């Protein structure tokens, strides 16, 4: 056992760096994307981007750089993998196929060498001549890339200059010419060298070498025009040509260092500066044409265009419009200004790209409607600082909403008989019906003759021999398309008015009170053939043709008012086919048969809405296989559309639902809104394969999604939101924020920027005294300037997400847990505090402060001081468990409500994370990988039980089942623990074996339970068991699941055929890419699958489908074995994909 | 001689807190985050001070190695022929064979990576016994043919399955783990110190011997007659020369007062130069320098002369616990009442407890 699934709920959001060029065409100007693994190709039309392809890489994206050779109609793409994959790639569109192909490709890493702490450089020459990167320090590795070298073999030189700061090749220089800035003992320089292919080794550049300012950072290699390098650092821009030194200190720098830049003029005459605060600068070199001796240098100056989100990278496109690559917060589309409006803005937000990156914390919570489940809370951070609501489901495009309040039905219709698609959306309210015509995207309330408007209309539509019905309370009204006019109308002889509707294209069956009449439709005539009774009221009716029924059904399905019975009533004559049993009390309220996938249902839904549903012979009329699902307290009123060719339907409720079949068996796919009371298809010229959706207030035409997908609501915080909880009793969320604020020249404090603490009506400070600060302030991180962390807690309300309350901590404390809990009274939100002095690195006192929240007072309830910095922690069996520093401590809460020490644990370096199941605890020690832990009642403390040996550097931890133990660590993998018992006293029970590794590519901080969709008992299937999510630090936030020993082969077998099929995008193997890698380690990795593996299968040829499927046994669950096709697995991986 | 000028760490400051926060948040260098740690490890490294299990057997210590996963086993070997195979932590008396006692010294011992029930051994009654802890041979690797000829260091790789042994004389045998000869030609004129095949990298040996030289080979390109890749010389005898895990980077630890880092991208040339005293004397265990297994830190006994250019004033019998991109001295550890010239000292797998081999006494530093 042990055997687990990984899958990536959403992707990557944060951009680790964006390329522009000529990779599609040549007449097209491209824009280039790196995710993570992901690799995201645009055009720039003259109003935004137009996505072409994404495509998935296996490896994380180091260098991705465009380049031109001679003989080269478009720009290719070179790409570094994190695990040193090199490859040439090349745009190839067959017609309407997209390809990525592998020109050329290698490993290019040493056989030795530490990778530098300033990471993988990548440059390429000016001249496409060759491909230099810096791996290592003190070597310089270069890839002949001049001429055919298919496998890129590389080449390395020596570099004295060891810790190299950042390297561009020159532009315009008769050998390849290296520019770059380095640090010795005597600060940094910029050197020069050339690299000769022909010998291999530098040879020294146009200069011999510069002092550079203290803290220089990048190195920019200007164009021909000019040909000079540009250097950037804090406070300082200096041009360097050659013997030409030009530099200039701006003050408009020295508040942040400059992150990136970009080039805007082709020719080098501007570029972009991008800051750290959020700032973009532009650059501008002085052209100075002098006369003979024609173009020079004659000065440089920056001009602060305004405010973008905090930039990773940046790519100016064409006409001002800028693309902000950006990891902190939303990445985003700018158009630039000539003459700055309100506020000297040049700067303004076209489009805002959503990114979920960092998330620091995020919590599962059930909100809508309360039924499993299903949204994820998350976080932020800095001034980009939010809050990311994340929910699954099938969304809508809404592109008509209207005010119209209390509809009570919808029906299309076309009123022109000669016209394939509706026209005309007919409404009723509970006074009448409304009428609106359909003209372009407009709507109109107009009225078709024929068509009362007194009272309620029950339902209309086309009909039979070229003709409108409308079945109103009071009559049957039959209209006319040629000519609108009212050719027929029916009424109850007795003159009573008419309580339940149902009606195909040749049919109707109406009802009043118990009484039931069967009519029919021909020309000009409703012709009456049946009429009876009922044993108790007609509740509601459906008489939908199924199948080879020629529009008239042969059956008809109804729903009792008192005895609460859903029966087939053979149409004809109305002889009683089935009866059913349904429930007690609660009257159902629609009822409707349906064909999913050519087998036959009846649903039948009720008042409060439970659905049952049953597998409906057309023959004999008989239901077979009660099946019960609820979903949501609205009386559920059933529709239908047809999504393909394949019909569905639509669920209307308070918690609205599409079912659909998949094999068999039917799916219910959860709608992603509020309210919908009623429903249906609009097939309008101006809306084509539309939805007319109403709830309460509004009528909503829009287009439907065509799978389930995910999505994302933003709160915006403008503070780091570090640690997130929710305490569902008093209805509530509890944050903790923090916000950088300036030391001042008396005190320090004082913030920029209003942010989520400020704007803070009903606020406050716990100004508990109970620590004693220096006499003399210790002012570090200048003494009278640079930033200082400012930490509060902070209440958001549910739904609406207003800021509630705000709180400062103990002004030094940094606050690193958040917890909502009970151990006696009340609800309280438990905060353990830091207290980091500048300043030292080691931080020895803690606080633990517990606090109760309502009506925006928020109460200092207790404390409890600690001697150290409170890392984590949980509520445990009813106390309060808490890492400390090396100690892990029990705490327990007693009347007169503190908290008072019990039982501790000594043994561990860090012990930065806690995770509890039970009475067992796991520790996540970050100096010395991890631990079990148990308390043991009927005795009063901690024992541990195992450590795992080798040492993890982990990310976070977390507990599949009191066996198996999840951790992820620096090096983004993934890891899982064992218990056991082992024979004759000797414990290797005390050793947590480590049985599955697997190299994820993601930096996990917070793993947690829950899901993002709802699960279903006896059906579905268990080839999923658990569901932990997990936060990236890219903003993706794959789930983990349990597997069975079974289905584990199944599809570990199927990865290595998938495998055989499948143009890996760079060559680069899968199975390598996976396989587990530290700077010392590297193995295959074992315990894990990947769906992303598995769900690609959905997206190959029948013919390559087959191919994967052919030979294999497989067990469909009848334990008889047999011969698998292709769409045995289909319907696997098609159920897989259903479990995010 | 600074592996780039200095791995500097993080945020104002940098406090743990602020440091972790930085790496949660991706702005944060893992490099940096690593040094952070470092410091924090090295802070801890203060109150490692307390010797917790101290223990003896007979003789003089001379071979120490500590069992691969349990952070708790060590084996020792001894100038007479004793294997103590310790588990601190446990109270359990331990596992113990008896050597001759005239001869017999064990020069080196690993534990087999194959099964941790076993050792390898290299002793000086000439043979290179693969050994289980309950004292009794499973095959001899090598034996020596003439008297005078025995063997002074091992290593051994359970990736490569390979098991390399010098001898006092220059020659260096290599063996698969079955015990077929692959090699035998004398690599170096006199004795073979120390003999260590590169952790990340199969096939890539550093020999260092009282030849003054170390000398770095590659088994399965070159074979062919005494003919390596580089030789590295030195001011006088070398008495080890050991890998950092991850395998870039060579720690040369000399017979008198330097240890030397060599870098993988040179090999050739030496990245710094540490002046550290550790001498020569007669009934004493050469001093060698190790890698901590984790963080980039270098262990050595200190052992004052009065003639070495001393840079600090005062001059004990320390255990020296020096940087390793500096080469700059990050702590020193002393336990007045136990301290004596601590010969070897080599950390954990886990690099949380301390074993030392002070000439005649084994002791194991951890924190309170």
């Amino acid at each position: 056992m042990s055997y687990n699934y990984v899958v990536t709920a959403q992707k990557p959001t944060a951009v680790n760096g964006c390329v522009t060029g000529h990779f599609t065409s040549a007449e097209d100007l491209n824009l280039l994307i790196a995710k993570n693994t992901r690799l995201e190709i645009y055009v720039v039309t003259a109003e935004g981007l137009r996505p072409v392809k994404e495509v998935g890489m296996y490896g994380k994206i180091a260098v991705m750089e465009l380049f031109r050779p001679k003989g080269e109609s478009k720009d290719l793409l070179f790409i570094l993998t994190a695990k040193y994959n090199a490859c040439i790639l090349e745009y190839k569109q067959s017609g309407e196929s997209i390809d990525i192909i592998t020109r050329a490709h290698g490993n290019v890493q040493d056989r030795i060498g530490r990778p530098s702490e300033t990471g993988i450089i990548g440059i390429i020459d000016p001249e496409c001549r060759m491909i230099g990167l810096r791996l290592y320090d003190g070597l310089f590795k270069v890839i002949p890339l001049d001429r055919d070298n298919k496998e890129l073999k590389a080449f390395n030189i020596r570099l004295e200059e060891l810790h190299v700061i950042d390297v561009k090749f020159l532009y315009g220089c008769q050998a390849p010419t290296i520019c770059f800035v380095y640090q010795d003992p005597q600060g940094r320089h910029v050197k020069t060298y050339e690299v000769s292919l022909r010998e291999k080794e530098f040879n020294k550049g146009p200069w011999k070498q510069e002092n550079v300012e203290a803290e220089a950072s990048m190195v920019i290699a200007v164009p021909e025009p000019f040909g000079g390098a540009i250097i950037i650092g804090q406070e300082s821009i200096t041009y360097h040509n050659g013997d030409k030194y030009l530099a200039i200190a701006p003050p408009i720098i020295k508040q942040s260092t400059i992150v990136c830049h970009n080039r805007v003029d082709p020719n080098g005459s501007r570029y972009l500066l991008g800051d750290m605060e959020g700032r973009l600068f532009m650059l501008l070199l002085e052209k100075e044409e002098q006369m003979d001796g024609t173009v020079t240098l004659k000065d440089l100056r920056v001009e602060l265009l305004g405010e973008t989100s905090i930039a990773e990278c940046l790519t100016y496109l064409d006409n001002g419009v800028v693309f902000v690559g950006s990891r902190l917060g939303d990445s985003q589309l700018v158009k630039l200004n000539v003459d700055s409006n309100e506020q000297g803005s040049y700067v303004v937000a076209m489009e805002t790209f959503t990114n979920l990156g960092p998330i620091v914390d995020m919590c599962v919570v059930d909100l809508e409607r309360q039924g499993q489940g299903q949204l994820v809370t998350c976080s932020g951070a800095f001034k980009e600082g939010s809050l990311r609501i994340i929910r699954n489901g099938i969304g809508i495009h809404e592109h008509a909403s209207i005010d119209l309040p209390g509809i009570k039905g919808l029906w299309p219709l076309r009123s022109d008989p000669n016209r394939e698609t509706y026209d005309t959306l007919v409404l009723s309210f509970v006074g009448q019906t409304r009428v609106l015509m359909l003209n372009g995207e407009e709507v109109e309330e107009t009225e078709l003759m024929g068509f009362v408007d007194d009272q309620q209309t029950f339902f209309c539509g086309n009909v039979a021999h070229q003709q409108l019905i409308q079945i109103t309370s009071a009559s049957v009204r039959l209209v006319s398309q040629e000519p609108k006019a009212l050719v027929s109308e029916w009424k109850e002889p007795q003159a009573k008015n008419i309580s339940v509707a149902s009606c195909n294209s040749s049919q109707v069956v109406v009802a009043v009170g118990r009484a039931l009449y069967y009519l029919q439709i021909h020309p000009q005539e409703l012709r009456q053939i049946s009429h009876t009774e009922m044993e108790h009221e007609v509740a509601c009716l459906d008489i939908t043709p199924l199948g080879d029924s020629n529009g008239l059904s042969p059956l008809c399905a109804i729903g009792l008012w008192t005895d609460i019975s859903a029966r087939i009533l053979k149409l004809p004559s109305f002889e009683l086919l089935h009866k059913e049993m349904l429930g007690g009390e609660i009257i159902p309220r629609s009822i409707l048969m349906t064909t999913f996938e050519s087998s036959h249902y009846l649903l039948c839904a009720l008042g409060d809405g439970a659905l049952f549903y049953f597998g409906l012979n057309i023959e004999t009329g008989l239901l077979s296989d009660r099946k019960k699902v609820t979903l949501g307290t609205q009386p559920t009123v059933l529709r239908t559309f047809r999504s393909l060719s394949t019909t569905n339907v639509f669920a209307c409720s308070d918690r609205p639902t599409v079912i659909y079949s998949s094999n068999h068996k039917l799916v219910f796919s959860n709608v992603n809104l509020k309210e919908v009371n009623y429903m249906c298809p609009l097939n309008s010229d101006g809306y084509p394969d539309s939805l007319a959706l109403a709830n309460n207030s509004t009528l909503t035409i829009g287009t439907i999604d065509e799978i389930q997908k995910l999505h994302i609501r933003t709160v915006p915080l403008y503070e780091s939101p570090r640690k997130i909880c929710y305490q569902e009793v008093s209805q509530c969320f509890g944050v903790l924020s923090s916000r950088i604020e300036v030391q001042d020249t008396s005190g320090g404090t004082t913030a920029l920027r209003p942010s989520a603490s400020t704007q803070a009506l009903s606020s406050s400070v716990s100004s508990s005294k109970l620590f004693s600060s220096s006499t003399a302030p210790h002012e570090t991180s200048f003494g009278e300037e640079v930033e200082v962390h400012n930490l509060l807690i902070i209440d958001q309300h549910t739904f609406e997400v207003l800021h509630a309350h705000q709180f400062l901590q103990n002004e030094y404390a940094l606050s690193l847990v958040s917890c909502k809990l009970g151990k006696d009274p009340n609800t309280y939100f438990i905060v353990g505090t830091a207290m980091v002095y500048p300043e030292e690195a080691e931080p020895k006192q803690g606080r633990i402060v517990v606090f109760q929240y309502s009506d925006g007072k928020l109460q200092t309830v207790a404390e409890k001081e600690v001697k150290g910095a409170v890392y984590s922690m949980v509520e445990f069996n009813g106390k309060l468990l808490a890492s400390i520093n090396s100690t892990v401590r029990l705490y327990e809460w007693t009347t007169e409500k503190d908290v008072r020490t019990e039982c501790n644990h000594y043994n561990n370096i860090m012990a930065l994370y806690l995770k509890t199941k039970g009475d067992f605890i796991l520790v996540g020690d970050l100096m010395r990988s991890v631990l079990l832990l148990a308390y043991k009642p009927m005795e009063g403390n901690f024992e541990e039980i195992a450590r795992d040996f080798n040492p993890n550097w982990m990310s976070a931890v977390e507990i599949l089942d009191d066996d198996n133990f999840l951790g992820a660590e620096n090096a983004f993998n993934l890891f899982v623990c064992q218990k056991d018992s082992a024979a004759t006293t000797d414990e290797e029970r005390q050793h947590l074996q480590e049985v599955g590794l697997f190299h994820l590519g993601e930096f996990v901080n917070v793993f947690c339970h829950g899901s993002l969709v709802m699960q279903n008992l006896g059906e579905t299937s268990t080839p999923t068991q658990g569901s932990v999510l997990f936060g990236t630090v890219n903003g993706m936030i794959g789930l983990v699941t349990s597997l069975s020993e079974s289905w584990y082969n199944l599809l570990l077998d199927m990865q290595n055929r998938l495998n055989k099929v499948i143009k890996s995008v760079g060559k680069i193997e899968h199975s390598f890419w996976r396989s587990f890698h530290t700077e010392r380690k590297t193995e295959p990795a074992t315990g894990f699958i990947d769906g992303d593996l598995i769900e690609s299968f959905l997206d190959i040829s029948r013919p390559k489908m087959q191919e994967v499927v052919a030979n294999l046994q497989y067990d469909d669950g009848s334990g008889m074995k047999r011969e698998a096709t292709a769409d045995d697995l289909i319907k696997v991986v098609e159920e897989l994909t259903r479990i995010h | 001689w600074v592996g780039l000028a200095g791995p500097q760490i993080l945020p104002p400051c940098r406090s743990i807190v602020r440091t972790l926060h930085q790496h949660k948040l991706g702005r944060a260098s893992w490099p940096s985050v690593q040094q952070g740690l470092q410091q924090s490890f090295l802070h801890t490294l203060d109150s490692y001070r307390i010797l917790q299990k101290a223990a003896p057997f007979d003789r003089r210590a001379t071979s120490l190695a500590w069992h691969p996963t349990h952070p708790s086993t060590v084996a020792v070997g001894s100038k007479g022929g004793d294997i103590m195979l310790w588990n601190f932590g446990i109270k359990d008396k331990p596992t113990f064979i008896k050597g001759i006692g005239a001869g017999g010294s064990i020069t080196g011992l690993k534990f087999n990576p194959l099964n941790t029930n076993q050792f390898y051994a290299s002793s000086m009654e000439g043979t290179t016994r693969l050994q289980d802890f309950k004292g009794n041979i499973l095959r001899v690797f090598a034996s020596s043919d003439t008297i005078n000829i025995w063997f002074c260091s091992l290593d051994v790789s359970a990736s490569s399955r390979m098991v390399v042994t010098g001898d006092n004389v220059g020659n260096v045998i290599l063996l698969n783990m079955d015990g077929k000869e692959l090699w035998n030609l004398r690599m170096h004129k006199k004795k073979v110190t120390h003999v260590a095949l590169n952790p990340c990298c199969d096939w890539f040996l550093a020999t260092a011997s009282v030849d003054q030289t170390v000398k770095i080979w590659d088994l399965r390109q070159v074979r062919g007659k005494a003919s390596f890749l580089y030789s590295l010389p030195h001011r006088h005898p070398v008495n080890a020369a050991c890998f950092s895990p991850d395998g870039a980077r060579l720690l040369t630890t000399d017979q008198k007062s330097e240890i030397r880092v060599y870098s993988a991208s040179q090999w050739d040339c030496p990245l710094g130069l540490i002046p550290h005293p550790h001498r020569h004397f007669q009934h004493l265990t050469p001093i060698k320098a190790a890698w901590h297994p984790r963080y980039n830190l270098i262990v050595v006994g200190r052992y004052p002369d009065p003639n070495f250019k001393s840079c600090t004033p005062y001059e004990l019998r320390t255990i020296d616990v020096f940087d390793g991109n500096s080469g700059k001295m990050m702590c020193q550890l002393y336990d007045p009442e136990s301290s004596g010239i601590s010969s070897l000292n080599e950390f954990n797998p886990m690099g949380d407890t301390l074993a030392s081999a002070m000439g005649y006494h084994i002791l194991i530093w951890s924190q309170e």
